[PDB]
């Protein structure tokens, strides 16, 4: 069950949504992604000048769902400040680094994991070649976007994404994935 | 023989 | 889980609040129940204001064809112009609905993707029944290809050659293919 | 379990399983659903028998609920290839592929027991995939249906049109009806 | 079923009513969803009054570490002093959150039982990938031990020796181990 | 489903909660125990001088969950009157006898069973020894508390808990688990 | 689904509860029994002088749950009128006969079934003996209460409960298990 | 069950299973889906037969729904390695691997029964993993497809381009169609 | 099923299963996944052949997708322990463990068929448990990977660095590519 | 499938399965998890070999991931009982019970192949029930652990304390490491190079 | 798999199974759980051995986790019936039924290996149904427990009271403890 | 012979 | 014999 | 012999 | 004989 609060009656997540706070928890699927997209659009309609806050704790998921969230964040005017709690996986990290420049934060004991896409197909050799080329294009597209936000060279990203690479909050900052760390609310 | 068509006495 | 919102005091879920803004979401596999829901939303919006354009966001891996046809026929039946938007991906039925939007109001996001392929079906039974079902799916394939060629502007022959197998297309490729009109890089720009 | 029998010969007594003993008397059994492995075994027996004596008639006993078509065509072609007349006998029942093999026997050597039942129907199949693949498979099974009907018509002696009308759905034939339908030649009630 | 309470008069559930009194519950295995819920509750309480202390009751057999770190980071991040109370038992990640409470506000009921152990994990794949995941979990183990030593006051070496295998501690043992501060036998007494 | 009472809409359990009645039903577990703990805290907050009533009908369960309820009952200022309906198992009996002295009652046909803890572990011999000592300490601690509330000697409790021991309402009174038997509300 | 009625926002079962009517349907478990117990206490607190009505259609269940309901009915002051609809099983019959004297009813086409307790245990011989003795005491206690509520002799009950015994509405009346039959409301007008 | 037969020899009577008796006559049966274990067994039989008489032609009877490729390539290579001419015969059906083996028989010694059906299609496969891994497997299966098409074109005489167009999707062929295609030299309608 | 063959000898006729007849010719078949039981069986055969005639060569045919490493090491150590030169042949495919056994054969006696495919990749392992235990197992698999690479470099003759770079991910090799790599000495295109 | 082999004898040709033929050469195989059935078979084989020739050495090849202890103790006791020297060889891997049997082989006749791996760890077990029964079972397994460690120290020559420290967690050892640890004596790099047999 | 052995008698060679050869030497194996089939087999072996030589001692090796009691009683009754002294040996472990059969051996001929373990506990059982049926089954198992304890005390020499106290819960005993407990007679460390 | 290609009397 | 009890040459 | 490496007439 | 009732030498 989810607790409710009175402010008539609001859900705990709905109450925070009033404060422009969105949560991205669990594996990234199409339904949860669509929900996050709806929240962004709703917040944009209310006030397109106030920054949005997106907290991320996720082990990754589908790429199409993630790209919808990424394209949406870049489409709307509000600066989406991404925050990492617990962990950011390949898609979570992509969304984390996709936040507004200077507004991507991570908590001290958070972690980040970047890896190349995963996929697969079963069928004729012809169909395999098609699906194979697509995922490679996806890998290239993701790497290009990561390089743009992080500021790292494309070649460096390809070398670091060939296998699962883990990064702590300080390492992520040096890697350009985020901007700073939030030890305490008052300090920042 | 042993079958159906086979003849036996 | 779906969060509520406020707009006296009224309780609205996130999806309903957007519906108030003439925004519909087509997410997940296309089945009959979700399709019926989308159809209901279109009709409700038409009754409220039959002159304001509707927005349909599409993120789907495809599904049943009959369900999709109901949505397609409904969009072409009502007066409002149904502007389709692609987020994440559009599959064969999603792409069919995407390109089915109002001319000049079909968009795709920059990193979206599109996949068009010929129908998939199977039947087990007597050879006679097999022939019937086979002919039916072929007619469906022809009907779908004709509509795609009409909306995209391409030739029926080109569509058949490209739909013989799964063909992937990015937002720019889809535009050049006539499948959509433009790309929504940012709200302010367009 | 399969019982073992003894055969008295000039060299000495020999131990045989019941099925092997009947094979020595040119008797093959086609029981159960038709499949590649059983059909392959039947094919081997026919070839062995032909080499042993290509002038003596072979006997095939059919109690089948039917099965794969390809596995049946191998048996059919093998029967129509070898020189010996393959006398088919129906015990218990003959299904679509059993009946096809039954009527495929030598003219005048296709028997049926009085209480046996024969069922004929059109092929069964299916496929799941793209529309293009469906068209190929659908065309193929139809050709199989046509080929089967032609062969049934030839052996039975019925017109092709009549066979198509009677195979559109499952048709059950008793031993007397089968004789009138050309599927068999006579009935075996008692030993004369 | 969750009972309800009435407080004009406003309907409430038992857990929500306690939330008005700045009381949170961390029950069951520590997963991502429940953790996100706890994190949301802390932020909401902070916005209401960032000067009043929060109370977190802990009865849990542990769980994922990433989820626990989010809660731990959030407690440190916010201004209110999060008083951790142990009821039932505190496992490896329950104990970590318990000892992470504000100094002097970490309590444990008399019959409670704490358990500390090194992290758990695993991976299946190539040898190269195994080395990566192995190094990662070791860094996690080192990081967890450092924080435990900082909160408990013990030495890093002692923590490493005591976490190599499951170590159980009662309420008094936890106090001497610096994991908690005192015990709560009666409300009036303390 | 649960019936609804209008008074505002109250579920039947909430209405009884208004009268300071708490129901403990089914096997004990962290989630049900947490709910009971919340109810006790809420009632104490609403009124810290009125007695609470806890009806017990359960086949027992986890001990950690039970200990939280026990510690909470002995921690809050109000006196928790325990009542046994249908049956009380080892954890249920422990909670039953833990009620306020003179406020623990049993119905005439209720049955009480006391047994020693149940636990298991699979692993290395080293880890096995650890878990074995722990459960043994728990058994000793449970027996100490049982002897304190019942008033029976610790040695007697060990002999009677070595195996499942059943007790009716009268036997429980003689044993000291419950102060008295409730036959009629007006009579008592 | 459960219908709703306005008089406000009451489900069909609660509205009947307002009329002091409780339903005991399905197998007797701990949760449903606890629910029934809550209803009785609520009704008692609302009006401890008005009679309560308990309709019984059940194939039986746990005995501990049944005892909680039984003890509660005999504990509260209101007279709990039990009614049998469709069927009353071993625990259902025990609760049926436990109603207020002269207020136990059964519909004409209902059926009652009484049998001895069921149980079992797997383990050491020592533990088996304990559980075996316990269930026997339960069987004895149940028979004593049945004989008290029915007026029959303990010996007769033991003989009749050794195996499943079925009884119709008339048979139950002669067996002392109920008091009368409810053919029509206007023909009896007991309420 | 498998029947046992008796062989009359100079030394004395011998008991053989039907499959082994035919092996003595240089007949090998390929049945069921192709796999490592069955393919290994076929390889062993070919080698044994070669040693006995490396001049007498071997006969392979194929009734298969197809299977693994590697298992088939071993049989293909073994046939092209040994000196004896491996006369392939199709009974019932030949699938993609069966067809490849069927057309891999010695030129002029590839036969089909009249009702047998032959299907040729491109390889099937799949992999799940990282994109880098997927690229490796995709290239590999494509090379296999290319290699298979080249061999098919060499045996059938058809151009490589034609084979690619016909193998893009499942293509069915009857005994006559296969002859014109070049998979099989002739048909065994009846014994002569 | 396994066919039975007859061996002609001066003293008398003998009946053997096809696999045993080949074993009599110092031929061992490695098929299917590499497990402990099949490996034990292969090891037993090598010891028996060694006792019979140590001087004569032993042939090992490999058609294996992959398998356990410990089992493979037993086979590898046994081959390098006995005196007979173990000539390895690749039929269908040789995977990481199969390739390791293939390249481990006697120098100049390692052959592959033309269409056979060889794959090599680093070991696969998994462990679930405490971080301490995880570190121990992780170190062990790395040492195994290093040891395997060292042996691969020795038999192939490639540098250790090159082997590590090529084994980081699945690498497929055809018969010709394998020859240049050094896994196999030559190819058996046709009998001579 | 198990291949069959022919042995030439004065009476005539004789047919054997490959495992039985090796048994005739005093060779036993301990493959797979150690259970009661396989152990009895090994025990039966050792007794049979002892009667045939109680002076000729027996060879036991070990490729096993371990298993039950009781089943292993039977084999250990049987080896230490019979007169023949049971030369243990490690192929592929030896787990805790496999390694225990390997070290149990006759002194100077314990071998390992170069790539073989040996793992030793403390016993595994568990029980579910009352606290009383848990104490009984927990005590029993500890006695087993103590007894096993004592035997390992006796065969390897190491100290009981060292064994306890090294068995607290899974410890892997290669052929050379094992030789220095006392688990084995030498390494069978080649049959004729050493000629130990 | 079960190995085959050879016996070299003056009459000639004879092929035996390892278990059968040992039976010829008056050795029986009681391995695995005690069920009805294995027990019935053991009974047959004892009777066969008794008839061959009713004066020579029989040997029964025991490695078992226990099982049904009825099955064990049949073995126990058979051992006490036959004239030969049944020398029981414990290898690996003896469970409650195994221990019962172990101690039931002939006085002075009950051995245990050094590292073997023994476990004695009271019977296990259960029933589900009416209370009447429960009481019946409960009384029966209690009688069984009493009967088993009496027999254990008779063979072990201990007092019935002590046995009841020690069997209330699982009691483990090593070879030395068992000797002191009268459960066995001596230990077999080495061969003299 | 016995096969198809094989000739018979 | 062959067992433990049995003596060996 | 019989294998590949084995030579034949 | 060999059974129970059977007598032996």
């Amino acid at each position: 069950l989810v607790p409710m609060v009175i402010e008539r009656s609001f859900d705990i997540y709905s109450r925070l949504l009033k404060e422009r706070v969105i949560f991205l928890t669990g594996q990234v699927e199409d339904h949860m992604a669509n929900l996050i997209v709806a929240q962004m659009l709703f917040l944009e309609a209310e006030n397109p000048e106030k920054d949005i806050y997106l907290y991320i704790n996720s082990p990754g998921g589908v790429i199409t769902a993630g790209m919808s969230i990424y394209d949406t964040m870049q489409f709307i005017k509000p600066d989406v400040s991404t925050i990492c709690m617990g962990q950011a996986a390949s898609m979570g990290a992509f969304l984390l680094t996709a936040g507004a420049k200077g507004k991507r934060f991570c908590l001290p004991n958070s972690r980040v994991m970047i890896h190349q896409p995963l996929g697969g197909y079963q069928g004729q050799a012809t169909d395999i070649e098609i699906h194979a080329r697509e995922i490679l294009k996806v890998k290239g597209r993701m790497n290009e976007l990561m390089a743009l936000h992080t500021g790292q060279s494309l070649e460096q990203i390809e070398r670091d994404t060939e296998r699962d690479r883990f990064l702590s909050a300080p390492e992520a900052v040096e890697y350009g994935l985020v901007d700073s760390i939030l030890t305490h609310r008052n300090e920042n | 023989g042993i079958g159906f068509g086979a003849t036996v006495k």
